[PDB]
């Protein structure tokens, strides 16, 4: 009300209005999937266009050969993020020669998004992203919030009606955790798992994306034809 | 943050003026007039100090007139702080050109230089502008005698009789109907003294309430002198147009 | 952080005020009084010395301030904005001319010097100006004995006799009734302490009174012999005896 | 540094700022832009409410900003000077390091992108003023007259008006001039640049000024008696 | 006031939104893709008959492959475009190739979002990216303030875009001809503009992988005009 | 006086084929007269089957062809996935020599792979990144030992028809791979021999439309 | 550009078929001057690596420094430090060899040369060299200084190539080191008779030895040598 | 290095050899010291390889903007300048360039020679590099402005092999230009070794040389 003209303003609650109108953004956005079982990790992504003339706006962008996100909001906040995550990947391997540790990535980001809350000129990131990666502990999926908070999980999803794919995703989870050595079962899951948040459109050729990432798999985008397979 | 404390003193207006350049002319119509004449054989600078004191060290004193090198002087109307500022950098840039060309500075340089600043502050850095309104009294051998007058909106032009300060208006037609082309220093003196003893919202014109100076070819053969009248000086041309 | 306040906190007023300064002057009305006289040989400065508290020391608090061996000074107003100015003032005599020249400023140049950071105080970016007018006394060899007033616009004016703060106006008045062109330093002294009683409440003696002179050459606290040229300084802070001697032939 | 937006998008899709700076320009004294088929006449308004003026030295209306080109203006004086200067370096720069000087075309892209500049930058407003400017380019014979303005769009004109009744001026210009034969001589053009201004001016005195640009660097700035017999010639003609 | 980077409570960044109320009052530009090749045109709008209607230059050249044709604040577009012939001959000094349409848009995008308290505000223009490369053939990309860019097999932005995209919607289909994407335009670009389309007030241009980037003659368009008017009077 | 650079010996060779390329290197790795290494990788797969090596001082030519490695993962993430070609990959390569014009990468680069017609490709590098593309080229420190047998077995130069005597040159025939590994083989050998940073091992990186492939040899450890 | 003042002779080390072995003796010298007796020049990183460094000693405690902060960073946030995200010997060396390049690269070097030893999660053993110039090499045996000279040729009598480490045992790899350090105290004018020896094997572990000794030279032949060519007595 | 390029009726003719040297050793004999700005434009290399190249192919992206920007072809004169300003900045840096810039332009053919210096001069006749003493000779003596085409060509070419000949450091290859005000025209690359006995025989020059 009066506490939402700038980050830099706590409200009489304690609360941070700029950065609930950034989660906002998120809501407004179309929706993405992650899970994963032991061995491989999966994302799926409901793509939007603007009209039948359009594209379909890229929801996935890899980081590494072994790390990758889906995204949900500003598109060009994940670019930034994402090329962010790139370079400090890059900066793992060129002097470590280390695989950037999915965990240690979701830090970064954290660490990067909450500068954005608590100095004054800056705004928060407008943008979710579900980060998912194969390192040294196995299978890793990730959630990122532009409030900072980043959190490991089993399966999630975020974007509009994305309640619905989440409560699917908590029943499965005895199963879909158990499909190791089978990647696409667990596509088969995620896209069954996304079905529960769609309404009148359904997943067509061109409107779904795919993403894996696992044990003997580099992290690989399915868009087109590629996905006709899991329709 | 800081956003909220900030006045903006560089944006326009929706009728398409400066706030601030607007409010500094009405700070500067307060302060004590200030004329110029400018004649065929030199130059008269004319200045009434605001209501003084008998306490106030006269001779010492100079809050009007100043040399801003030895061709060129300024009257000055508003914040006498702001003034000095200018002041000393058209001392510097004067300075400067004299270093580089061997040559004394031409006047409108100079002008155009200080008026620069000027502008500069009404366009960017967000601070207020100078509450100065300057007339500059000058000579150099390219136009000769030269009247200029500059304001806080950095805008300047030429002239051969001007006021700024109070009652400008008033001052600007006297100066208007008894100014005539073919006029010499001695008339120009007598002209800006009554013009002044006419306008001014004292009671009466004294010497201890004026600031005068004139810039001369009356100096032996071919150059310019500079004269920053004393008290009894002033006190003297007084008598002598018969004022007092 | 860094400091974003990079634009002016005084500004001009549709009517042409520039408020922050008329704010300051009124903060500086509300201030004790201090006075300067010049006389022929000499000048003196005065003020009271308004204690907090009388558990408190009034002798570490000096409101009357050595600038350089011929100058000194007063306020009325902030106390801390005058504490600082004096610091500057005394720093820019350095820098600004005796490490230049060799030599101190004149009165009117220091003055000029003040004057000038106080109006950049008026303009500069996320400042508010000075709150305190200064009186400043002192002696050159070329331009003699003088004094000077310096409010928050950063002006100047020099004076033959004048007062500032809380009863400027009456001082003022008095003051126009005893001055003349033939005063010694002594009657000037005099006239100074008379002056000053009318706005003082309370005590009024050596101890409660600050009060110091611009007058002759002090060989005797120069600190060394040898060198005929260097003569000494001709500011001197009257102590409390010599306050008290001078209020018996008051 | 001062970084503040002054220059915003509103809700409905303006920039006040921009919008604003017009109205300064629309304050400002007439100034007017005819090409004719060998040359082009610039035209400017001087406001009479200021006599005792030093014509020799007070700033004249149009500037050259190098040997063949000129531009004028409408809006705040002492912005046009720093439009001027900036354009005045960028000629003897584009010299420098090119070898040719300008075009007028670019000379005035370059002055237009000044200004836009000054509308997306922090800390600064938009230049109060819109330029005329106008010449040949080098070893070219095609009358060159462009206009910009606070906002930064540029455009070339067969003939074209700003500052103060400029409207109405304009009105004048749609309907007397005609592109398929524009004035053949300098003289027609300048009757014509005269004429246009004669219906905004007041008097035919010292309020007109006119300066005429012709191929290979030929400018010249008319007198107040040869303008006055162009005033002369158009009311004794009106008379009938 | 308020920040230049702040969210309204609905997500969104208020000058970003604001900016696109500023592109709505531009003149209309209109491109359609085809497998011969991309068509770009533009409404001119001259203000009044004096202005020398070929000065306004609404549709630009990035490089050979790549064209450009914008709507709104057209000022703010020439720093956009100046990055994008920097970044695409850049691209060739590094890469001695031909650089791709969707990175040179994605390059010009990269600006958008570089405003706060960089740049003071958004950009006020519209750009509407056409091109032809190797990988991905004949493209058409519609560039926006916001820093998001969508691929486009038609699209109409400027003052009678919504009117001009619903015909583009009913007209458009893949076997379209370069000769038919020229007519189509010119008769949308009829349909929503004030005054009369003429070859005067109305610009056209094309990029094939021959012939590159080319803006038409106003003695080709006025002929293409006149096909139009017989084709429309043939039923 | 602290001295940046060293020496770390080592020879390559680079050949192009009809339809394939070869980029073969020493294994051995030297200061001085002391041995570092008998087997020390010199050639490396850079993806987009481009094959590299820069020879001469080691700790420059590491850090090239890691920042190379490098351009090649950013031109994929930049524009698309779209594979590098050579002759955009050597293009490249110039200016990430040329940004340290005044403070060189010390060592002769060579990059191998296959054009957009799919004919075979080699590019040659000096220092500061001049460049060229090649059909044969031998670099580092017994490049003048092979090349002048390179001309002679690859071009066939200075060799003419016989029975002409000088009238009609020996035509240029293509080489197969098997042909071109002889050469390339028996130009180690020789050079081996000779020179004594040269030996220990050679390994030899193909590439064709299918891949790259390696292959290792045995030279004199003396 | 500097100089080095009190200075490290040779490290030397070799692979064996479970494991590294590094060593070097414990002097700090000063020139000619034999100033300090007590130096460590071998220092462990966790329970997998250890890294060995000659040249300079300020240098050295500097790296000592790094290495020490390396394994503090490397568990802030890092639930996993003692076990799949712990140090390995191959990140050590690359952190390492970024900063001897960036060093030579700003003309002030680390005035030093680098052996690190170790053995890798999956049980591969590593063994890599780097220098004040970045230059970086690998090699079944890989020694510093004088032991490049004169330890190298020793060790690669019993592995010569990649095929001879499974071949070659732990206690016939110590003996050949220990051998070597022999060798060098006889011919190396700033070696001490005192070193430490430092064994990284995939099933026993890490063990450090310190406070060794050359033992078993031989002297007793001097006794019959008699001037410098005719002289009898 | 033996380069030159001269001013004639029908435009420029620019020729060089191909040879590189490192030291005693020839490095390579295939060298391309003509860089192709643009279509209107050459630039020719001698000196440092690495600097000649990255700086011209600089200035070709130059160029490029600058006919974006203006809608027009840059001038000669322009080029030229953009170029010798670039260097210049590096003036004692080190760089080791000598260029000419060729090219047809409103003002007809134009020729200037720019070099690492600071020299930038418009001329009808130059020759850079090492061997460029030996080619002015053969220049000096049979240049016309009536040249033909044919003829031009030849003499450039002649020019070149009579550097290669004598020069240890020129030699290889020659490669030919025409420029005109429809472009430049490739004129081929051809080998000093076929071309000396070729000449030998065809002109009777070399009667010294054993053939
Ligand atoms: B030419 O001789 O100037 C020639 C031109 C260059 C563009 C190939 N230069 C060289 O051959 C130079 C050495 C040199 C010889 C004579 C005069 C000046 C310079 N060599 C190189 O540029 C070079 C490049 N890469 C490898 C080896 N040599
Ligand atoms: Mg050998």
């Amino acid at each position: 009300n009066n506490y939402d003209g700038d980050t830099v303003t706590f409200s009489p609650t304690g609360r941070l209005f700029q950065v609930e109108y950034a989660l906002e953004a998120i809501k407004q956005g179309s929706v993405t999937v992650g899970l994963r079982s032991n061995t491989h990790a999966v994302l799926v992504a409901l793509k939007r266009n603007a009209d039948e003339l359009s594209s379909y706006q890229k929801k996935i962008i890899k980081c590494d050969e072994h790390m990758g996100l889906s995204l949900a909001g500003l598109a060009p906040d994940a670019r930034v993020l994402s090329n962010y995550l790139r370079q400090q990947c890059n900066y793992s391997s060129l002097v470590f020669n280390r695989k950037l540790a999915v965990e240690r990535a979701g830090h970064l980001l954290c660490d990067k998004a909450q500068k954005n809350t608590q100095s004054y000129g800056g705004r928060p990131y407008g943008v979710g992203l579900l980060i998912i990666g194969y390192d040294k502990s196995g299978a890793h999926l990730l959630e990122f919030q532009p409030s900072g908070n980043v959190t490991e999980l089993y399966g999630t999803a975020i974007g509009a009606r994305s309640q619905g794919a989440k409560t699917y995703l908590e029943r499965t989870l005895d199963t879909f955790i158990k499909i190791d050595g089978n990647p696409d079962e667990l596509i088969k899951a995620g896209v069954e798992a996304i079905s529960q948040s769609l309404r009148d459109e359904s997943l067509t050729v061109d409107n779904l994306s795919i993403a894996i990432v696992g044990k003997d798999t580099p992290f690989t985008i399915y868009d087109g034809e590629a996905v006709a397979k899991y329709i | 943050g800081s956003r909220r404390y900030d006045s903006r003193t560089t944006i326009f207006s929706p009728e398409g003026r400066l706030y601030q350049v607007e409010y500094a002319l009405e700070s500067i119509s307060h302060a004590g007039t200030a004329i110029g004449i400018m004649a065929s054989d030199g130059i008269v600078l004319a200045a009434e100090r605001k209501v003084t004191s008998t306490l106030l060290e006269q001779d010492t004193s100079t809050e009007k007139l100043y040399k801003l090198n030895d061709k060129i002087a300024v009257a000055v109307a508003g914040l006498t702080a702001d003034a000095e500022i200018l002041i000393n950098t058209a001392r510097i840039h004067a300075q400067n050109y004299l270093k580089t060309y061997n040559e004394d500075i031409p006047v409108e340089i100079l002008v155009r230089r200080l008026s620069d600043i000027k502008q500069g502050y009404t366009q960017h850095g967000g601070l207020r502008p100078f509450g100065v309104s300057f007339i500059y009294a000058g000579y150099d051998d390219r136009y000769g005698y030269q009247l200029y007058t500059s304001n806080p909106s950095g805008n300047y032009t030429g002239w051969k009789a001007i006021s700024v300060g109070a009652n400008t208006s008033a001052a600007q037609t006297l100066l208007q109907m008894d100014y005539k082309d073919d006029m010499k220093v001695d008339d120009a003196i007598e002209l800006a003294l009554k013009t002044l003893s006419k306008t001014t919202d004292s009671s009466a014109l004294t010497y201890d309430r004026l600031e005068f100076a004139t810039i001369r070819k009356g100096a032996n053969d071919g150059e310019v002198y500079q004269k920053i009248f004393k008290p009894q000086e002033i006190k003297d041309i007084l008598v002598k147009t018969g004022i007092t | 952080m860094t400091d974003r306040y990079s634009f002016s906190l005084t500004t001009f007023s549709p009517s042409g005020k520039l408020g922050q300064i008329d704010y300051a002057l009124t903060a500086v009305k509300q201030g004790v009084t201090s006075l300067g006289i010049k006389a022929t040989n000499g000048v003196v400065i005065a003020t009271e010395k308004k204690s907090s508290s009388p558990l408190a020391m009034s002798e570490t608090l000096s409101k009357v301030s050595l600038l350089t061996p011929d100058i000194g000074a007063v306020y009325s107003g902030m106390g801390p904005d005058y504490r600082v100015l004096v610091d500057k003032s005394r720093k820019v005599a350095h820098t600004s001319y005796k490490r230049i020249y060799g030599e101190y400023p004149p009165t009117k140049l220091l003055v000029s010097e003040v004057a000038k950071i106080m109006q950049e105080a008026t303009q500069s970016g996320g400042v508010r100006p000075f709150g305190v007018s200064l009186l400043i006394a002192g002696h050159d060899e070329f331009n003699g004995f003088s004094l000077y007033q310096v409010d928050p616009s950063g002006s100047y004016f020099p004076w033959k006799a004048t007062a500032i703060g809380k009863g400027s106006v009456a001082a003022k008045t008095f003051l126009e009734k005893r001055w003349n062109d033939e005063l010694e330093l002594e009657d000037a002294i005099h006239i100074a302490l008379l002056t000053l009683k009318e706005s003082v409440e309370g005590e009024f003696n050596g101890d409660t009174i600050e009060l110091a002179i611009i007058g002759d050459e002090n060989p005797d606290l120069l600190g060394y012999t040898g060198i005929p040229t260097d003569k000494g300084p001709r500011f001197r802070k009257l102590t409390s005896q010599e306050i008290n001697d001078r209020l018996e032939a008051l | 540094g001062y970084d503040r937006a002054l220059s915003i998008f509103s809700p409905d899709g303006h920039i006040f700022q921009v919008e604003y700076a017009l109205e300064a320009v629309k304050r400002g004294t007439c100034a007017v832009g005819v090409k004719g088929k060998n040359c082009v006449v610039l035209g400017c308004e001087r406001r009479s409410t200021l006599k005792l003026q030093d014509t020799r030295i007070t700033p004249s209306k149009v500037s050259k900003i190098d040997s063949h080109v000129v531009l004028s203006f409408s809006g705040l004086n002492a912005d046009s000077r720093i439009l001027i200067e900036k354009a005045r370096v960028e000629a003897q720069s584009h010299r420098l390091t090119l070898e040719d000087p300008v075009t007028v075309e670019y000379l005035t892209r370059y002055v237009a992108g000044v200004q836009q500049r000054y509308t997306q930058s922090g800390g600064v407003r938009p230049f109060g003023v819109s330029t005329l400017i106008a010449g040949f380019d080098p070893r070219d014979d095609e009358p060159k007259l462009y206009q910009t303005e606070p906002s930064g769009i540029y455009s070339s004109w067969s003939a074209q008006t700003i500052g103060r009744n400029s409207k109405t001026v304009r009105e004048f210009l749609e309907k007397n001039y005609d592109r398929k034969e524009p004035p053949a001589t300098v003289e027609e053009c300048v009757k014509l640049t005269v004429r246009s201004l004669l219906e905004v001016v007041q008097t035919g005195a010292k309020n007109i000024e006119i300066t005429v640009v012709k191929p290979d660097s030929d400018i010249v700035a008319l007198s107040s008696e040869e303008i006055n017999q162009y005033v002369t010639q158009i009311e004794q003609e009106k008379q009938e | 006031d308020r920040g230049v980077s702040t969210f309204s409570p609905e997500g969104r960044l208020f000058q970003v939104e604001y900016s696109l109320e500023a592109i709505k009052l531009g003149s209309t530009a209109i491109g359609i893709a085809t497998k011969e090749g991309v068509v770009l045109g533009v409404e001119k709008r001259a203000t009044s008959p004096l202005l020398e209607s070929d000065s306004i230059e609404k549709i630009v050249e990035i490089d050979r492959h790549i064209g450009c044709a914008m709507s709104g604040l057209t000022a703010d577009a020439r720093s956009m475009i100046e990055h994008a012939r920097t970044a695409a001959v850049t691209h060739n000094l590094y890469y001695d190739e031909d650089i791709n349409v969707e990175s040179l848009t994605q390059s010009v995008c990269d600006l958008a979002l570089r405003f706060g308290e960089l740049m003071s505000r958004p950009f006020g223009v519209a750009l509407l990216i056409a091109g032809h490369d190797a990988d991905d053939g004949y493209q058409l990309f519609h560039a926006e303030p916001s820093g998001t860019f969508y691929r486009y097999n038609a699209k109409a932005i400027g003052s009678g875009s919504e009117g001009a995209q619903a015909e583009l919607l009913n007209e458009w289909h893949s076997s379209l001809t370069l000769k038919e994407a020229e007519l189509l335009v010119l008769k949308i670009l009829k349909q929503v503009m004030e005054e009369k389309l003429d070859e005067n007030n109305a610009q056209l241009s094309c990029i094939t992988k021959q012939d590159g980037f080319k803006i038409y003659d106003n003695e080709k368009t006025a002929e293409l005009i006149k096909e139009l008017k017989e084709k429309e009077a043939a039923e | 006086q602290f001295n940046p650079y060293g020496d770390n010996g080592g020879t390559i060779l680079g050949i192009a084929g009809e339809d394939f390329a070869v980029l073969a290197g020493d294994t051995r790795n030297i200061t001085d007269y002391s041995i570092n290494s008998r087997y020390e990788p010199k050639v490396f797969d850079c993806g987009d089957n481009i094959v590299m090596s820069a020879n001469g001082f080691a700790a420059d030519g590491d850090a090239l062809v890691k920042r190379f490695k490098n351009s090649v993962k950013w031109y994929h993430f930049d524009h698309n996935d779209k594979k590098l070609s050579i002759n955009s990959a050597a293009r490249n390569i110039q200016h990430l020599l040329y940004s340290r014009r005044f403070f060189p990468y010390y060592v002769y680069n060579i990059i191998a792979g296959l054009d957009e017609d799919g004919k075979g490709a080699v590019y040659s590098f000096d220092p500061v990144g001049s460049y060229q593309r090649e059909q044969c080229r031998a670099g580092g420190a017994a490049a003048s030992l092979i090349m002048p047998f390179l001309d002679n077995q690859v071009n066939f130069k200075n060799q003419y028809e016989p029975g002409t005597n000088g009238k009609v040159k020996k035509p240029l025939k293509y080489l197969s791979v098997e042909e071109v590994i002889k050469l390339v083989r028996d130009s180690f050998t020789s050079a081996t021999e000779r020179h004594i940073q040269v030996g220990d091992g050679l390994e030899i990186l193909i590439v064709t439309k299918d891949g790259v492939r390696k292959e290792f040899y045995e030279l004199k450890r003396d | 550009t500097q100089q080095p003042i009190v200075t490290g002779t040779s490290v030397i080390s070799m692979k064996y078929d479970n494991g590294v072995i590094i060593a070097a003796d414990n002097l700090g010298s000063y020139g000619s001057l034999l100033r300090f007796n007590g130096v460590e020049r071998l220092i462990p990183v966790g329970d997998n690596t250890v890294v060995g460094i000659s040249g300079d000693i300020s240098d050295m405690q500097h790296i000592e420094r790094l290495l020490k902060d390396l394994v503090t960073e490397n568990a802030y946030d890092n639930p996993l430090a003692d076990a799949e995200e712990a140090l390995e010997p191959s990140y050590i060396f690359e952190y390492l060899a970024t900063v001897m390049y960036q060093r030579r690269s700003k003309m002030n070097p680390l005035w030093n040369a680098i052996i690190v030893a170790g053995v890798q999660s999956n049980g591969d053993q590593f063994l890599r060299y780097v220098n004040l110039l970045g230059v970086t090499y690998s090699s079944p045996t890989l020694a510093t200084g004088f032991g490049a000279h004169m330890a190298n040729p020793l060790l690669r009598k019993v592995v010569d190539r990649e095929s001879d480490i499974p071949k070659t045992t732990v206690q016939v790899a110590e003996e050949a080191i220990v051998n070597a350090m022999r060798v060098l105290y006889y011919r190396d004018a700033r070696s001490s008779r005192n070193f430490s020896l430092a064994i990284i094997d995939k099933n026993t572990g890490l063990t450090f030895k310190k406070n060794l000794q050359v033992e078993n030279m031989k002297w007793d032949f001097a006794k019959d040598i008699k001037g410098y060519g005719t002289q009898k007595i | 290095t033996t380069t030159l390029a001269f001013k004639f009726r029908h435009g420029v003719i620019v020729a060089a050899d191909s040879r590189a040297t490192a030291g005693a050793y020839i490095a390579s004999q295939t060298v391309k010291k003509v860089i192709e700005i643009n279509p209107y434009l050459l630039g020719t290399m001698a000196g440092g390889a690495a600097d000649c190249s990255f700086w011209e192919r600089l200035l070709a992206r130059q160029c490029r903007i600058y006919e974006l920007r203006n809608k027009e072809r840059i001038s000669v004169a322009a080029a030229s300048k953009l170029l010798a300003n670039m260097v210049y900045q590096y003036k004692g840096m080190g760089l080791s360039m000598g260029t000419m810039i060729c090219g047809w332009d409103k003002r007809g053919p134009g020729l200037y020679y720019v070099d690492s210096e600071g020299n930038r001069i418009s001329g009808a006749t130059f020759s850079v590099g090492s061997g460029s003493v030996y080619a002015y000779g053969v220049l000096d003596s049979n240049y016309k402005w009536d040249l033909s085409v044919e003829d031009a060509l030849y003499l450039g070419k002649r020019s070149i092999l009579a550097a290669a000949h004598r020069d240890a450091y020129s030699g290889g290859s020659v490669n030919l230009y025409h420029v005109t005000e429809d472009g430049w025209i490739y004129h081929g690359n051809h080998d000093v070794g076929e071309l000396f006995w070729k000449v030998k025989e065809e002109e009777g020059s070399f009667n010294n040389v054993i053939g």
